[PDB]
């Protein structure tokens, strides 16, 4: 439509000058004279017919005076029912060496959040087969879920266990978006999805689509992948009536990548070096992943905490965008309890008697009270010792130490490097097993018998063998 | 007979308690030092940032 | 002189378990 | 959370001005500001983009005056003016139970009293988790 | 005699350009075309015929190019004997709806401090009726007093009881200044002083003048009301040879108000986000509150400590300007002892054997020694129980606990809270009661008899009733 | 140590390219980076003299990308591309065994396993001093 | 405190120059500096208003050089120069007994000993409250 | 490099600059050896390494100066080497005491050519730029004995910490953004 000239190149920020026809904000531009396609996005209007842009690829080899062409619309990607079983990238180009993607229509990345009158307020429960989540902080259908944890504590093993347990039996479609992670894990996921049968290469019976931008990409790309996943997630919700599952890995890299360019744009840093616009641009992205009167979306997101700190500005503003929280701890993982879920720091919105029933709620509140009481005796035990306690305190210590063991469980996806067998518990058995321990029926068993088992019946047999 | 055993047990208990206290006061010092350095760095950055914006 | 030096009454100023245990007795 | 920062900055005054209508005509009203902590972040974002120098934690230099002129508008009028009234109930959130931070100490010294909630009492079966040893009413 | 134009409006700072004459620093300007009165004060000369000013009210509605006039002198306020029983503004305007203040004189709020050869060397005790103050930290006539404390420990109740006890029995006049506080309390004080007869709406026998600037005002006004308050008192000290009283509530807001405009004036911040001109600005004002050789001023000031931290730069640089300090603590208040005065952290200058005698001095030092010795015994009790202590330690603890209770006292302005009538205690009973408890003449009584009483004669009468009701 | 900072910042990529030569020609190679912490220190020195906003521990916000690029260039090619390989063994030093710092945690989230060496075992005599409880390979 | 900053910055040198007169004429002298911290605050104010780069706790870079010059002019002369003397006793105030702040660490490294005073010993009867454990003269 | 002891000019034959460069890669020794001092405890439990660095933790009242002078004597007797002493941020009184203490022991002689030590002083009341270059002045003197005569030398430094502080003040004066805990960004390369 119109042509410009490059005036300055610094890192991942480029400025262009237009003689006539100044493009509007959020439009895409094309660079002339390169082997591979390179696209720029307009961000600011400076003045004197100049704009400041952000690149989506490497910017080595650019010379002042080079030509830039205008397109006239934002970034558009192919969307439809033929994206199932394929692999895309930031700007919607196939990277699975299988030819072009022949869809009928396209869609733009940037849109607006659903209005106030389109919200739904129904609530139900989702069963995962994991004791801690079902007993303490159950999930829901059409809600947001977050997994907090440090480095090396096990977020992605839990995400793969949830995929294995829930995704297979689902009747709808699924979307997996990977942002700022390892490439070899993506290759492993692709090959195991080929083996299982979710991806079929000889017909049209696939039920998953993949979008990837990993940690080897410049910061411009990593700041835009999640919206590329969101668009293909939203098409299946609006145009078709379907239930969609969306998995996002380390949405924290969406925030970090945005602060690597804030300095180059000429802004004053706010706190701990972060950009001043940290909550608004997160709120813009998060409000689109919702459930409306046309469909449902269930979200599972993994979040990262720098230097094992929960007061950092990045993970401290995500608590307000969730309906269920699961917090992982390194100290529990040191003691050998897997999964390392903190039972005194996880919440859910549907833990009330009128939804889950009275019995479940009473059992959960009793186990939480018992767990809280044992934590307040640590200082005395750590110095004076166990002998100073009375009988009731010793009894509470023994029961709390027995309860802690029974919360661990073996996973099926970890059988390869643990030498065990996976287990899957129904809800009623967990409720009854915790009731029986609370009632004191198993005070004559050693505390080492409640370690890494499934239903309660396996504890008595392992205790019987370990005479 | 009983008095001597009582005394000989109290001595051992009072030895183990001091061992535990000496174990705790060693991690608390390292935590204190790290926090002390972090406070200085955080309070210097603000002055630099407020001087640059003039 | 450089290190942390304690004083008198520091047990009841922190307000941990031992302070309340001391008060109730 | 999807609205622009100026709207979140302007929202509480727009509601106080609606509450003041009843106060001047002999009627009584009640107002609630949910999460006053989230207005200060929008004020800080709006001020920094205007090229004003930062302060402590990059907050503007007069965050105290942002709330002091707001919480002073609740009053009880005498009979010469009608006898109306207006009551306020702000809300604040703290990080890891730290009441000696920057923002909370400003708003503690403005109001007439406070109610304290704790997690340890919440998990010991005491619900609502009101700490009666510290809550006061002047 | 000069006219200017507004060229910039940012926040609460305005810039004016003059074409004929340049007003000096610390001058008052008046804006033309507003329904109310807006006043600007000059701060700096920027060159090229421009000044930078600070507003004393709201700045909304201003338009670039609006005319501004020059008055030719600093802010001037009415002063004299016709301002008794009236409420006035920062710039001297009635706010009590009773007509104009008709005096014959005016004064400028910016003056200079007295010199070295005009100071006085005099020290006499001033009895108040409170046991802790009269025993461990006496006050002096013509001295400076400070009341340090955090939020919600009792500064305002104490400063009200000081007025109720000292002001009414005083021949001279009094001034009260309110800086950056609640309006609701300023409504309470005004109606309290009418019932007591100190303020009269019909006769001409008032004794108090009031100046108010509260926390709903822009930072420009809150940083000047103190000078307006002390300018009135200087008149009653110099132009008339009479003793005056001066009460100030939260002088801390004078410093906080100056930190909200320093950045807009183009300054590099100092430590913990304060202006680089803290100590000098504080010192310039404080030096004018003194008792020269022409009159006497007795001042009481309330100081706020943020987050119970006494190392903060605002309260840290205030200890040097005082003669007697009282420190309130939150730990003592949680035991239920009021007033919550810390007995091991209060000081006075006239606590000397040659000024208060030997008996009074020995009693206070003996009390402080046993209160210090009590702390060390509380570490042993934490590990080994209470009953393993020796009998001498048990006697020491029993005496210390009884000494601690006897320092509390019911006030007269707190009858709604406690539900008891107030008490006043002379000095000799205060000395004798503690001397007897130190001797050991009341080792056969329970602790509860020494709680919330006046003299020593009432504790035994309370114990007898407790025995009768058992 | 006597060399300039940019020379201590360019070194690892230069070795990585020489290693990548073999990988694409059907051969196998191994590379050992002695200390990435000193490279991080040198890069921090370079950044501050360019007047860029500091952050945690005065490190710039692009430290993660600096190592993420480097350690992603070791891979195992398939048969159609030749079958070569490249293996990497980075080394990092800690202060008083603090593994919850900025750079050590940053690097752990990149590699595929770690070996822990303790000092108490080294003092008592066990050599090599490897903590079997913590060391892991995926 | 009512005087300008430059006078409070010039005061100690003027008093040292008066005492240097006795040292050069075979006599002995003694000088006492009260509150050396307030001179450093007065010096910091001018440097902050003159647009010089700040440092730790906003002090300028040549604050050590300000106090090293002052305290190096006390000496004992031999017989060829007369045999005079000059002795100094500076005073410094600490916050919460913290001897690792910026200015006390500078001043402790220049002089030849310290006399430490505490408040716990004051209220248990030991007056003057000198702590013999942490006092020394080389 | 000018005398401050009131004895006259230092009449020599050559001059050298204080800014130089480290030896190349091909001039290093590929073996490690031991320097023997003649003290039982050091030579038995913590031997010194030839061409190495030693850290001396200590203070006052534990005989530090006697150890310094005894090393100075022993290395001159058993091997035939000279020594250099550098005082970075030196108090004047202690430097006068040290200068007069070295004369009576015999390591400095004022009557003939038998001295063994050369002294370089940088005092506390000098500007920060001057207190950051004294160590290179003390190193340049010993490099002559090493290269032009082929003998072994000993070098002492008063305090290595004040060398860091003096260099930390210059960066602040030149207007550079400070690093962590208020140190210069070039802490490791200096
Ligand atoms: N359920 C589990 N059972 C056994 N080991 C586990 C489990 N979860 C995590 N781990 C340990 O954690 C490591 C993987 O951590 P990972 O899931 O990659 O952490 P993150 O998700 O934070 O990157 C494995 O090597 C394994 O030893
Ligand atoms: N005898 C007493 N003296 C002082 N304060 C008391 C007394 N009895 C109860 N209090 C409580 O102490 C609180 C102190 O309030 P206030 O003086 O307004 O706090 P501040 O000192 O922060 O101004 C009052 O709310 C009151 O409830
Ligand atoms: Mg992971
Ligand atoms: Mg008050």
């Amino acid at each position: 439509a119109a042509t410009g000239r490059i005036v300055a190149v610094i890192g991942a920020v480029v400025d262009v000058q237009f003689d006539e026809g100044l493009p509007p904000i959020l439009n895409a531009l094309e660079v002339q004279g390169r082997e591979t396609r390179l696209v720029l996005e307009v961000a600011q209007h400076l003045g004197e017919s100049t704009v400041r842009t952000i690149a989506m690829d490497g910017t080595e080899g650019l010379v002042r005076g080079q030509k830039v062409l205008d397109s006239g619309a934002p970034i558009k990607i192919p969307v439809g029912p033929e994206t199932l079983g394929r692999i895309m990238n930031v700007i919607g180009e196939p990277i699975d060496e299988r030819g072009p993607i022949k869809t009928k229509q396209f869609a733009a990345i940037h849109a607006e959040a659903p209005e106030f009158m389109e919200m739904s307020v129904e609530q139900e429960i989702l069963v995962t087969g994991i004791k801690v989540v079902d007993l303490l902080a159950p999930y829901a259908k059409g809600g947001k879920i977050g997994l907090f944890g440090g480095a090396g504590v096990g977020k992605t093993v839990l995400i793969m266990e949830l995929i294995n347990n829930v995704a297979k039996a689902h009747g709808g479609y699924s979307v997996f978006a990977g942002v700022g992670e390892r490439t070899r894990e993506g290759n492993d996921l692709y090959h195991e999805m080929i083996e299982s049968g979710v991806i079929n290469l000889k017909d049209a019976t696939s039920k998953v689509a993949l979008v990837y931008g990993q940690m080897n990409e410049p910061p411009g790309a990593r700041a835009r992948v999640a919206l590329t996943g969101l668009t293909v997630a939203e098409y299946f919700r609006d145009q078709e009536g379907q239930d969609v599952l969306l998995f996002i890995d380390n949405i924290f890299r969406f925030t970090q990548a945005g602060s690597e360019v804030s300095a180059l744009l000429g802004r004053i840093p706010s706190a701990v070096g972060y950009q001043p616009t940290l909550a608004t641009d997160m709120g813009t992205m998060q409000e689109r992943i919702t459930t409306t009167k046309k469909g449902s979306i269930t979200s599972v997101q993994a979040i990262y905490v720098p230097a094992d700190d929960l007061t950092d500005p990045a993970p401290a503003t995500t608590f307000a965008h969730l309906d269920a929280t699961t917090v992982l701890s390194r100290a529990i993982a040191e003691l050998g309890i897997y999964p390392a879920v903190d039972p005194l720091d996880s919440t859910s919105r549907i833990m009330d008697p009128n939804i889950v029933g009275s019995e479940h709620y009473d059992v959960a509140r009793g186990v939480q009270k018992i767990l809280q009481d044992y934590k307040s005796l640590q200082d005395i035990i750590a110095i004076l010792g166990m002998d100073e306690l009375s009988e009731e305190d010793k009894l509470t210590v023994s029961r709390a130490r027995k309860i802690q063991r029974f919360l661990s469980q073996p996973f099926q996806v970890a059988e390869v490097f643990t030498g065990h067998l996976g287990k899957l518990v129904p809800l009623k058995e967990t409720i009854k097993g915790f009731q029986q321990i609370l009632a004191g029926e198993y005070d004559h068993l050693p505390e080492q018998a409640f370690y890494m088992v499934g239903p309660i019946e396996e504890a008595v047999a392992k205790a019987d063998k370990l005479a | 007979e009983s008095t001597t055993s009582e005394q000989s047990a109290r001595m051992t208990a009072m030895d183990n308690a001091s061992k535990n206290a000496s174990e705790m006061i060693d991690k608390l010092t390292l935590t204190f030092n790290r926090t002390r350095q972090a406070v200085i760095t955080k309070e210097l950055i603000e002055i630099i940032s407020g001087a640059a914006a003039l | 002189p450089e290190g942390v030096r304690s004083g008198a009454g520091a047990v009841r100023d922190a307000g941990g378990a031992f302070g309340k245990k001391e008060q109730a007795d | 959370a999807s609205d622009a920062a100026p709207l979140q900055y302007l929202a509480p005054y727009s509601g106080c001005s609606m509450g003041e209508y009843f106060r001047d005509n002999g009627k009584h009203a009640l107002i609630i500001y949910d999460d006053l902590s989230k207005q200060a972040v929008a004020y800080r974002q709006m001020s920094l983009l205007l090229r004003r120098p930062p302060g402590r934690e990059a907050y503007p230099g007069d965050v105290f005056y942002l709330h002091s002129r707001l919480l002073e508008r609740a009053a009880k009028m005498n009979d010469a003016f009608g006898g109306g009234s207006l009551t306020a109930l702000p809300v604040i959130e703290t990080q890891a139970g730290d009441v000696s931070a920057y923002i909370p100490t400003n708003v503690i010294s403005i109001t007439d009293g406070q109610i304290f909630l704790e997690t340890e009492l919440f998990y010991k079966g005491i619900r609502p988790a009101i700490n009666v040893g510290l809550s006061v009413s002047r």
